[PDB]
């Protein structure tokens, strides 16, 4: 229905999610947990703990495991229907990690296709919240680029991040300094990249 | 051992129709309540439709309610979702699951529907070429990008899976013109690249699509 | 049918805005202009604004942002049997960063007699507007039981501030001890935690 | 001495219906496009619905799906929007505007506010955010009013009659998921002025015809 809500915890913390009845008439509530790719696990709660919270339920997690960092949903029936709540994504906190930033002309062979797409790699950061301004003649661009970022790295916990500015090849050719500015938590200023067209 | 199979995803029109399946094993859907729920990209699980163990009827969400119809087979133990009248917003992966009574303690493996109006293409794959401009310290960036496909899923490799460390490949985003796009990206030493190659292999099996695209300065 | 995106900039900085266009070819465009609680306003541009069709996307070109051109932009398309605004693109004045000043609030006594409990943190003026809040009571990390809304930027310093509100029954309230918000934020080199003791 | 004013504008439950109406100044509705737009809380403007000049043909968005029917009275010189089967995600600030290269809506009305929702009109209860030893640092202290659990919006927060605006921040409401809204109302002042000054928040709820004043005093 939406994107997930998320929690930055370490290993070791106590973790407590919520879940509002909204207005059921019975305690019918069910947990689920989900990893990337794959299907949901019904919670079979000894570290898992449910419990009800005035009228509400929660599901409390005495000490995070590497292995409990995922995205939790809460289930209501009624039992003539069911509801999944939102998800909420447990993520792993570590140090604030500055991003190292690279940016990626269009090939020659993609100019030939008749389209110009700009690459901006953002690359083993922390925390996952980042923004990408692209500038084309020094023109602060809006409404024609796009993100995506990665799940968090398995060994350093880390993020990486692409910001795609996609161009016509006319457009292209039209102007010569493309650039991206990264802004993030761990950047006193912006850290430009930028290169001349030709 | 209880396992749930799936089948009948695929891609169509809007409109247009599917039938899903859902192979049981290890137990029978006489005794069970049997769900189906589906997850768009990037989005939370939504309920969609369950039947009762004893007699049929059946329960459906206001988002569905008179287009899809579920259905089981008691002979030969398989739960049907009949999807009707598809939308672009029926895009997700669809999961069967088995209620005890509690809650669905098995899953089956899931499968990608996809509503659209664009025809199956394949990717064109371009190199993000690695340059002396494009280093931190000793490290250099490349990659390759895989611009407009459709439909999900592309994989991606790299050297044929020789290279794995510092392998980024990133979520497909869905743009304006209906076709998806990605980019994997790598990070290597700057002093390999003289004497390394570097090959995205990129396989697309919904146009049957493969491609290999070495990437240079 | 989607918040606005957001655009960090300076005056006299040039904005250029593509309208993201559809099955367009032929198509026409009008842009608008939109500041907090007030009606969109359209724009007439050629001559600070000008604009342009590159392809089957529409431009908007700001040449000199002027203190009075910070607002959210949108884009209005328009073809046979088809009239669609685009997403609003919000250009926010850029400055320097400025770290939070935090307070928490415990309920009042006045609503613990009513039977309920509401927990306050006030996150005040902060730049940029990105900024974590993160529940603690007694050191369990809370989630789901919270809620937050942030002010548009101010006109005095261009700071944004933020509340976030802790919601729990009165009972569930009386039996934990310590109560605690953790603030995450640029201008802050470690997390600022404000907490109180219940009953003192 | 163009002029667009709406009005119809407030709570309904879903499935229910609803009539907006946009009363015409300074030109009449026969001889331009007049078109209704919408803005949800904190989202972009949506094109709902348009009625042509002359002939009055018209025009809806697909979220609409003849649900909605516009029209026109040329004699009373007045715009409506007709809403039936209404949702919650209907619940948006409503525009309606005059359409007229450089064309485009260039007057628009103030707009009316649509709720749809299954809870019921409810004025708020005012508890205050009292400062302390905790809520002051270097000079200034921090104090406040939370309103809460009213519906529908709006509510109006000023502080001592309106002598008060400086270091005053009233954030948006929120939608809890009891299906009430709440606020806070915040200001920071000097220290010093906790003894000598008074600091009321006079809380307005025009729905329910509420008025409450609230002294915020030190614990
Ligand atoms: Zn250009
Ligand atoms: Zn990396
Ligand atoms: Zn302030």
């Amino acid at each position: 229905t939406q994107s997930p809500s998320s929690l930055s915890a370490s290993v070791g913390d106590r973790v407590t999610i919520t879940c509002r009845a909204s207005q059921s008439v019975s305690s019918a509530v069910a947990w689920y947990q989900q990893k990337p790719g794959k299907a949901p696990k019904l919670l079979i709660y000894s570290r898992f703990s449910g419990s009800r919270s005035g009228t509400d339920f929660t599901l409390t997690i005495s000490s995070l495991q590497p292995e409990d960092f995922a995205t939790y949903y809460c289930q209501q029936y009624s039992y003539s229907l069911v509801t999944f709540g939102q998800g909420t994504k447990v993520e792993i906190k570590r140090t604030v990690a500055a991003p190292s930033v690279f940016i990626f002309p269009p090939s020659d062979s993609q100019l030939k296709s008749g389209t110009a797409s700009v690459v901006c790699l953002l690359n083993n950061f922390y925390p996952r919240e980042a923004k990408v301004q692209w500038k084309v003649d020094n023109a602060l661009q809006s409404g024609n680029s796009q993100e995506s970022v990665t799940e968090q790295d398995s060994k350093d916990s880390t993020y990486s991040l692409s910001s795609t500015l996609t161009l016509s090849k006319a457009d292209y050719e039209k102007h010569k300094v493309y650039a991206c500015e990264v802004t993030h938590q761990g950047l006193s200023s912006p850290v430009t990249k930028s290169f001349n067209r030709g | 051992e209880v396992q749930l199979v799936e089948s009948g995803g695929g891609l169509v029109q809007p409109g247009g129709s599917l039938r899903l399946s859902c192979a049981a094993s290890g137990f029978n859907v006489y005794y069970y309540y049997i769900h189906w729920v589906r997850q768009a990209p990037g989005k939370g699980l939504e309920w969609v439709a369950s039947i009762s163990p004893y007699y049929g009827y059946t329960s459906y969400a206001d988002s569905v309610k008179g287009r899809f119809t579920i259905s089981a087979d008691t002979s030969k133990n398989t739960a049907y979702l009949q999807m009707n009248s598809l939308r672009a917003e029926d895009t997700a992966v669809y999961y069967c699951a088995r209620w005890s009574y509690s809650g669905m303690d098995y899953w089956g493996q899931g499968t990608l529907v996809t509503v659209s109006s664009a025809s199956t293409k394949g990717p064109s794959v371009f190199p993000l070429a690695p340059s002396s401009k494009s280093t931190s310290g000793g490290t250099a960036a490349l990659g390759c990008l895989v611009k407009d496909y459709f439909p999900e899923p592309v994989t991606v490799s790299w050297n044929s899976g020789a290279l794995t460390s510092g392998v980024h490949t990133f979520p497909a985003v869905l743009q304006s013109s209906g076709l998806y796009s990605l980019s994997s990206v790598v990070t290597v030493p700057s002093s390999s690249l003289g004497t390394q190659t570097y090959i995205c292999n990129v396989n697309h099996k919904p146009s049957n699509t493969k491609v290999d695209k070495k990437v240079e300065p």
